[PDB]
């Protein structure tokens, strides 16, 4: 879904964050976004 | 018409082809409702009706959220409430999913959320593309119903689909002129001297308009050597 | 190259029983061209 | 029909492509690679009338065509190496790609 | 080495398709005949022409018998060939009528017939499948030994 | 004779048969096996060795079929007539020259009879080649016999053209009730026979193959190739601005799943779960037997460190399935005559040769080693005394798979029967018509209509109105009379000619853009992405009718995707057409008159440029004019002669297009079986059954067909008188009356010939 | 009527180009920069270019995930193979002149994942120490067997080859005036 | 048949105006393909219908099909006004490659005596471009059979 990671260009992924906020941030690279 | 419609009428084969069945209406007119009998029996996809689905995040929210367009249930006229699209999302069994955790917010729009590895991503997106799927009004198991003209005023309903049992069993037709094709389900409908006379009047039909002639009555001794 | 059994003759397109049983050959035959002929009667 | 939709567009790619070769008169550390047909059977980038460029690089072999044409949204830089050493230069962006063609 | 002559039976054909078994051998004065005593070698029934919608024969025979009265072999070729109003002036200057179609007598009765006759050469090849290697005839011989049949 | 350009271009198709006859498919087939495709087998089984005593070797340099080197003459031969009866083959001894060990010193041997290849009539290695009616009426052999045939052991056989589909490229298919798939079979000459499958399985694809245990969805085995950011398989894939976006997206997140990511960890997935073929020593790294699993796929094109030409041939071969889901009109079908590759004798009898020449120096070395298992045998030990117990494994393998016609291969592994028939001499077009015929493979779709039917794609290709009813109803069909089956040149010069005339590289333009372009295929494999295609492809004929490439190409460029094509491979069909610049063609009528005076023939035609060979696929392009009064200023190459859509078999048929259709699809069944005259000799031969008719007569409506294989030089059948009308009631189906006269003089009395035979055998005692 | 002459004076110096395939060439139709390499590393006789780039901090970067996953911070490596082909010069333009020289080589940079390929090396160093569980003498080569060549004694000859960090600068004036010098 | 013509021809030209008439039977691009045929089944039966009454006695195909001996009033209309529409399999004659039938023909023409149309009669003779249109009506008369 248009889910551009920069630099990598790889994917995004809503991880489980904490206190369960619904972050995204994908694998294979240290990225993140609200 | 030709050598595939003797064989399986002769065969009593399960999986035929084009079962469609034959149903006459109550009225004359059309009056705006002798098709209002096609949207109570037609397959309603929800992909129809719906006009804009997308996910909102706040912070902490995982919802898919659906807009209906209200006009349309005035445009094609049929008859439904709101309420009854939220019954048929849990009725649903390929997205396995809770009972009741459904909630309307307004009139023209609708949101269903999800919770609990990696649940989170994979079961919004893989619900995304399932949800536009599922039918919220109509018989589960015809194809598409098509209306039409005979060579008189009267006018009756052509549906290309399985089912006899709950076509018969819906308002605006009468049960008692209906006939149909697939003659292996009329025997489970309507005992067994019902489908003796479809054999008949099926083998006899597809003799009529290839020009031979045969006989009724070497129909009638082929009838009884099955049933 | 597979080889005929008991059961690989019995079955099959006149192996037996159509060919054989149903069906036979027949003594006292022959089976000539046709050609027409109007100076004969019927039958 | 259709090849009349090409010759125009043929036009107007000289008409894009000699701006470029004119605002880089100012040797800005400025970069350009052309592809150059091999297999020989030097010359003069050349205006004839009304906006056509064309190249005549053996002492005969005259070749009309030129195109700036490719489309690529990526980073483009040139650097020279020297006998695996401290050889490291970046020495520029690539801002076109044009190619020559001979005519036949 | 055996040499054999065409009775009833042999299969000929017309190098268009039409096949045909030899019926009937009738004797030479029975044939009909026309004004100067051509009889025919091989009469064909009118009721081909028609489900078989074969004008090929039909033109076959007007560019043949114009090509026997000029001397000259004509061509019919594929999508061209030997035109139709170019060769009926042929047929017209000889003598006889302009789409071949010629009258003739009877052989059993003498008189004239009440319509026209279509007549002219057409190229009949003689095909395989003769009647003196078909003709069987078993009454009572070798039977099979696993079946104990014919 | 003021000769005109309007009704005298049939002048120039004797120009073609002259210097070019009808069977140019049998005889320059195998002429092309006989000198050049044996020393490239030689070449790739030379150098015979022993592993116990390593100071042994014997090499074969050249290989030779006829003549000596030490006489040099011509030949002395068993003539043909004189080998069919004694029930003898018709054939020719192979010779090798060899160098080997014999022991102090090195020797060099010429001349060693190593077989006898049989050697088809007419070739130029016979006797009967070239000859004036003078010599071949020493030899008491027909001047007006086609040739073209072998004669082993008294029968006459004759390799039959197959075809097949096209090897090395892929097909588009759809189904309902199993999703869709994607063959793609491919055979390079080395023991390889691979097909790998693009499959389609609840919306997901995959990628199956018959050496790998399951299958791999198409994420992983592009990361396997190096395209690995995962941004770029889309934009390889899908290109932007579509729904092609949306059904690809399921495959995206399987990366997600198997947590790969990185072009390292992407091959070892692969050979996880490879069938491990059984190497006998097994050194497997698990990081070389991936890397070779993405050499052993797709055996189009290989690889030597970057992989990346070989992903993107993937990417290709997977945009295509998402297109075909997108709407299933997209599809194609493997009965256009365009997947069709014709296949000759020669390049068959090929296939056959290597297998039974590997066959003979690997039971000829293991006779080596089993005397130099001695201490005394290895000093005084020659080894071409021990040759000639070998030598009869090639003779009487060659002679055992003409005769009973089914080939016992061992590299593909593959039992195709049927390959020879007898020809039949029951008249002179019977024996004819077979040479150019074809004979399909039935590939076991025998409920589908589709390619028992005939194809709109096939006007002038091969012949239209022959083809047999019963059993066999449209499975073998005839070439036409204007036909030549191309041959393979080669593709590394005109992979460097194509850069020469304007064309990126595969290897530096960028993935966004290639779909908004169209793009080169070399065998269908993308290596340039050229731009304005039309300026591309009209200065490429321009070297072809000038003559800078070969003849045998095809330039269609089609317009449903975004790609034009090239296609060098071989062994499918073309016919020539004359090149119509403008509104005015180049027919040139001086250059005609010119052909009649005997020094500018057919050959010289194409030499200047007004004349090409176009195949099917050349004729998407292309708009054919039929006649030179239908010339358009939008009108390429006029149509040279028209009736040539029919082969010399239905061509005797006069006035064809009046006649009805199925009524020229009974007489091509018939026509082989009309009796007549067979051949000049036929009193002098002795076959097992031949019909002969007393007094034959030409036709009187002739055909320019039958004075173009002089068959009204020995006719069959005569023309009657036939007077149409019903009489006495015994014409009523179809039947006919003659006169008992006119069969005394003599009308159609046959004679019917038949050999038999014993053989005086002796016995043990 | 105008020409422009051009001369080939390029030699003794065989230089590469990249392609980034990360990073865009314009910006909102804003033309963007090049990110500035840490060092450079080249591997001769197979060709290789891992160019090093920094990835900005905190608040972009999600250092925790970073850290305490494998431990390697700030360097975010792209393997380029240098792939060589004929023609396409390399032009730099001047004044009614346009210089020519040639280009060696044309490598493609693709994001090069190295953190992860060895968080799975530790991985595997510890799964023999958890489960420890346990002489070279030379033969003949045979000429009824094979060995492994082409495509895949390639990658074995390709990973064991000297490591060259290259000192990155950016000058090239020198390179200019020497080329404008020579006719 | 070029009245017939007139009326097909101009019928076509509204694919740019894009005109669908839409009969019950969800059409959906097939108006301007379903009435060409009983369009061309018209001039096809209607000039068949002129060769008769214009036609004197003693003809002889005309006095065995007055009969119910062998023929028919189509089977004579055939060899002497037109041989119609060929069909093939309930189609009519769709597209060879490239939207068109036969190099003969320009690109995605949508006309009759393009497709399937032959107009001229088996007296006169047929052309090389409509020869081929018979020859596949011709072998699906064979194959059916089996
Ligand atoms: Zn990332």
């Amino acid at each position: 879904m248009l889910s551009f990671c920069p630099s990598c260009n790889n994917m995004l992924l809503i991880t489980s964050g904490d206190s369960g906020v619904y972050t995204l941030a994908c694998r294979s690279c240290p990225y993140e976004f609200p | 018409l030709g050598v595939p419609r003797i064989k399986e009428i002769i065969n009593a084969s399960k999986v035929i082809s084009t079962p469609i069945i034959n149903a006459v209406l109550v009225n004359d007119n059309d009056e705006r409702a002798a098709r209002v009998v096609k949207g109570r029996v037609e397959k309603t996809l929800l992909s129809d009706v719906a006009f804009y689905v997308q996910d909102v995040y706040k912070d902490n929210l995982s919802f898919i959220q659906v807009r209906i367009d209200l006009g349309t249930i005035d445009k094609l006229q049929l008859e439904l409430t709101i309420e009854d699209i939220a019954v048929a999302i849990t009725r649903a069994s390929k997205l396995k999913i809770q009972a009741s955790d459904v909630n309307i917010i307004g009139k023209d729009r609708i949101a269903i959320n999800v919770f609990p590895e990696n649940d989170v991503f994979y079961r919004m997106q893989q619900l995304r593309r399932a949800l536009p799927d599922v039918v919220v009004k109509g018989l589960p198991d015809i194809s598409r119903a098509v209306i039409n003209i005979r060579d008189d005023g009267k006018r009756e309903l052509l549906v290309e689909g399985y089912g006899l049992r709950d076509v018969m069993c819906t308002d605006g037709v009468i049960g008692s002129r209906t006939t149909t094709n697939h003659v292996l389900e009329v025997f489970s409908v309507l005992g067994i001297e019902a489908a003796r006379y479809s054999i008949i009047r099926e083998i006899n039909y597809t003799m009529s308009n290839h020009g031979m002639s045969v006989d009724p009555r070497h129909i009638q001794l082929l009838g009884d050597v099955m049933t | 190259k597979p080889i005929r059994g008991f059961c690989q003759r019995l079955k099959g397109k006149q192996g037996r029983f159509r060919g054989n049983l149903s069906g036979k050959r027949v003594d006292f035959s022959g089976r000539t061209v046709i050609s027409p002929d109007p100076n004969l009667s019927i039958d | 029909k259709e090849a009349a939709a090409e010759l125009e567009l043929l036009n107007a790619d000289h008409q894009h492509i000699l701006r470029k070769l004119k605002k880089m008169n100012n040797k800005p550390e400025r970069f350009m690679v052309f592809q150059l047909p091999t297999r020989l059977p030097v010359g003069s980038i050349r205006v004839h009338k009304s906006g056509k460029l064309s190249v005549k690089i053996g002492n005969v072999v005259m070749d009309i065509g030129k195109g700036a044409e490719t489309t690529f949204l990526q980073d483009v830089i040139a650097l020279s190496i020297a006998d695996d050493a401290s050889s490291a230069e970046l020495l520029g962006r690539v801002d076109g790609k044009i190619v020559v063609t001979p005519q036949i | 080495r055996q040499n054999r002559r065409p009775e009833l039976g042999d299969k000929f054909s017309s190098r268009h398709g039409q096949k045909g078994v030899c019926g009937i051998i009738v004797k030479q004065e029975d044939m009909p005949f026309n004004d100067q005593g051509i009889v025919p070698d091989i009469i064909m029934n009118p009721h081909g022409f028609p489900s078989r919608m074969t004008v090929g024969k039909m033109i076959e025979l007007i560019s043949g018998k114009a090509g026997v009265l000029n001397g000259t072999l004509e061509y019919g070729t594929c999508f061209g060939g030997s035109k139709l109003e170019d060769m009926s002036k042929i047929l017209v200057d000889q003598g006889f009528n302009y789409s071949g179609k010629d009258m003739l007598y009877s052989g059993i009765t003498g008189e004239c017939l009440q319509a026209y006759i279509f007549f002219g050469p057409i190229y009949y090849q003689k095909l395989k499948h003769m009647v003196l290697d078909k003709m069987h005839a078993r009454a009572r011989g070798p039977r099979a030994v696993l079946t104990r049949q014919p | 004779d003021e000769i005109n350009t309007a009704q005298d271009k049939w002048h120039l198709l004797p120009a073609f048969l002259k210097v070019k006859g009808l069977v140019k498919q049998h005889l320059d087939s195998f002429n092309y096996f006989v000198d050049t495709d044996l020393k490239k087998i030689i070449k790739a089984n030379q150098l015979i060795l022993s592993d116990v005593d390593p100071e042994f070797y014997l090499k074969y340099v050249d290989i030779r079929v006829g003549k000596k080197s030490s006489s040099s003459t011509k030949d002395y031969l068993t003539p043909p007539h004189e080998c069919r009866l004694r029930d003898m083959t018709y054939s020719a001894p192979i010779y090798v020259d060899i160098e080997y060990t014999r022991g102090r010193n090195i020797i060099m041997h010429k001349d060693v009879e190593i077989g006898r290849m049989p050697i088809m009539l007419r070739s130029n290695k016979c006797i009967l080649y070239d000859a004036d009616e003078s010599k071949m009426a020493k030899l008491n052999e027909c001047p007006l016999d086609p040739g073209g045939y072998f004669i082993v052991n008294g029968t006459e056989k004759v390799i039959l053209v197959q075809e097949q589909l096209s090897k090395n490229r892929i097909i588009v298919e759809a189904d309902e009730k199993k999703g869709i798939v994607q063959a793609s079979v491919t055979s390079s000459t080395h023991e390889r026979k691979s097909k790998t499958y693009v499959i389609t399985k609840n919306g997901k694809i995959y990628l199956k193959h018959n050496s790998i245990a399951e299958e791999i969805p198409i994420a992983i085995v592009l990361k396997a190739c190096g395209i690995l950011s995962d941004l770029e398989i889309m934009q390889l894939v899908c290109g932007n601005d579509s729904s092609y976006q949306d059904i690809f997206a399921v495959n995206l997140e399987e990366s997600s799943k198997l947590d790969i990511y990185t072009q390292q960890q992407a091959l070892e997935y692969i050979g996880a779960k490879v069938k491990t073929m059984r190497r006998q020593k097994l050194t497997i790294l698990q990081e070389g037997i991936e890397a070779i699993a993405t050499t052993v796929i797709a055996h189009l094109t290989v690889e030597a460190l970057d992989f990346r030409e070989k992903a993107l041939y993937i990417a290709m071969m997977t945009r295509r399935v998402v297109m075909a889901m997108y709407n299933p009109k997209m599809i194609d079908d493997r009965d256009y005559v365009g997947n069709k590759r014709l296949e000759l004798a020669g390049q068959l009898i090929s296939l056959l040769f290597e297998d039974l020449f590997k066959k003979f120096n690997n039971d000829f070395k293991l006779s080596i080693d089993k005397v130099l298992k001695k201490p005394n045998r290895a000093m005084e030990y020659d080894a071409l005394l021990s040759i000639n117990v070998h030598s009869n494994n090639i003779t009487s393998g060659l002679n055992r798979a003409i005769s009973t016609g089914n080939w016992s291969l061992k590299r593909f592994k593959m039992e195709r029967a049927g390959v020879t028939h007898v020809l039949s001499r029951l008249s002179y077009i019977s024996a004819l018509g077979m040479m150019t015929r074809i004979s399909s493979q039935f590939e076991k779709s025998r409920k589908v209509s589709g390619p028992r039917a005939l194809q709109p794609s096939q006007f002038g290709m091969l012949c239209t109105a022959d083809t047999p009813e019963g059993e066999a109803c449209g499975l073998v069909k005839n070439l036409a009379l204007m036909t030549h089956i191309t041959t393979d040149d080669e593709e590394e010069p005109i992979k460097k000619l194509c850069y020469v005339l304007g064309v990126e590289d595969i290897t530096l333009i960028d993935s966004a853009s290639l779909h908004l372009n169209y793009g080169v295929y070399l065998n269908g494999t993308l290596i340039g992405s050229i731009r304005f295609p039309t300026k591309f492809v009209t200065q490429f004929r321009h070297l072809r009718r000038t003559g800078k490439v070969s003849e045998f190409i095809s330039i269609y460029s089609n317009s449903h995707q975004m790609a034009v094509h090239i296609a060098t491979d071989g062994g499918r069909i073309c016919r020539p057409l004359i090149i119509v610049s403008d509104g005015q063609s180049r027919v040139k009528d001086i250059h005609l008159r010119k052909l009649l005076d005997g020094e500018l023939d057919f050959d010289d035609f194409l030499k200047l440029g007004l004349v090409e060979y176009l195949d099917v696929n050349e004729e998407n392009d292309s708009y054919i004019a039929l006649y030179e009064k239908d010339i358009v200023p939008s009108m390429t190459h006029l149509e040279i002669e028209p009736f040539t859509i029919l082969g010399a078999v239905a061509g005797l048929i006069p006035y064809p297009h009046h006649n009805q259709s199925p009524r020229n699809t009974y007489q091509c069944a018939m026509g082989k079986q009309a009796i007549g005259a067979i051949a000049y000799n036929q009193f002098k031969r002795i076959d097992t059954l031949l019909y002969l008719m007393t007094y034959p007569q030409q036709p009187m409506v002739k055909t320019k067909t039958i004075e173009l294989i002089d068959y009204d030089k020995l006719p069959a059948g005569q023309n009657a008188t036939v007077a149409v009308m019903s009489y006495s009631g015994y014409d009523i189906e179809d039947a006919l009356v003659l006169n008992k006269s006119s069969i005394d003089r003599g009308f159609g009395r046959c004679e019917t010939r038949r050999k038999t035979t014993t053989v005086l055998k002796r016995y043990a005692n | 009527i105008e020409e422009f002459p051009l001369k080939i004076s390029g030699e003794e110096e065989s230089l590469h180009v990249f392609q980034y395939a990360n990073r865009p060439r314009l910006v909102g139709r804003k033309p963007a920069e090049h990110p500035f390499i840490s060092a450079a590393r080249y591997k001769p006789k197979s060709h290789l270019w891992e160019i090093d780039i920094p990835l900005d901090e905190q608040a972009f970067y999600n250092k925790d995930k970073a850290e305490s996953e494998w431990n390697g911070v700030n360097v975010q490596t792209l393997k380029g193979v240098g792939v060589e082909n004929n023609g396409q010069y390399a032009a730099f333009v001047k004044d009614m002149q346009v210089y020519l020289v040639p280009i060696e080589r044309v490598a493609q940079l693709k994001p090069f994942f190295k953190y992860i390929d060895d968080a799975n090396v530790t991985r595997k160093q510890e799964d023999a120490r958890r489960n420890p569980n346990p002489m070279s003498v030379k033969s003949v080569n045979d000429p009824s067997q094979n060995r492994l060549t082409g495509s895949l004694l390639a990658h074995k000859v390709a990973d064991e080859e000297a490591n060259i960090e290259l000192t990155w600068a950016e000058g090239t004036f020198e390179q200019f005036k020497d080329t404008i010098v020579k006719e | 048949v070029e009245i017939a013509y007139h009326k097909c021809d101009e019928l076509i030209t509204l694919f740019n105006k894009g005109e669908l008439e839409t009969q019950p039977g969800c059409n959906e691009e097939q108006t301007l393909e379903a009435k060409i045929g009983g369009l061309l089944s018209k001039v096809r039966e209607e000039v068949g219908d002129v060769c008769i009454n214009e036609l004197d006695n003693w003809n002889a195909p005309l006095i065995m099909a007055t009969c119910g001996s062998k023929g028919s009033t189509l089977n004579v209309s055939q060899m002497v006004a037109v041989v119609g529409q060929q069909i093939i399999s309930g189609n009519r004659v769709p597209d060879g490659f490239q939207d068109r039938s036969l190099p003969h023909f320009p690109k995605n023409s949508k006309t009759p005596q393009s497709k399937g149309f032959v107009r001229n009669s088996f007296f006169s003779g047929l052309s090389p471009p409509e020869f081929l249109f018979h020859a596949i009506s011709g072998r699906e008369g064979l194959v059916d059979t089996a």
